[PDB]
């Protein structure tokens, strides 16, 4: 059940 | 479309934009600015003292209600 | 193959169950990844890991090019 994310900056 | 910002403060006080939101809420609250549109990106912030077992409970809320595109800011 | 990167309640953390820090992380990973960059990135972490912790690692591997992270 994992979340995918993207860091930004 | 626009992206939104979900805002997390350290007294576990969370927002979408300015709108005060709680986990009961917030999909209606986002739904609001993204017209059901599930490719809006969504980014969260929160502050340095959040913890994670906080972070996964906005997460599952979002994920569920299929907001897919989330990027941490920090 | 997947790695799972654990991040304990008193900030200990781990590439599979080899014991890392923000400095030595990178090098550990590369050792299973073989340096490919699309291998996916499990985060796990105590539930009170703050934010601040969770984004320090993030960064790090983010700016080493590991893209492909999930939060479990």
């Amino acid at each position: 059940q994992p979340i995918s994310v993207t860091m930004v900056t | 479309e626009k992206p939104v910002y979900l805002s997390v403060k350290a007294d576990n006080s969370m927002f979408i934009g300015n709108d005060p939101v709680t986990d009961e809420t917030m999909i209606t609250a986002l739904n609001a600015l993204t017209e059901g549109k599930k490719d809006t990106t969504i980014f969260f912030r929160a502050d340095k003292t959040v913890d994670y077992e906080t972070l996964m409970k906005v997460m599952d809320t979002l994920h569920q209600a299929g907001y897919l595109k989330i990027g941490l800011v920090g």
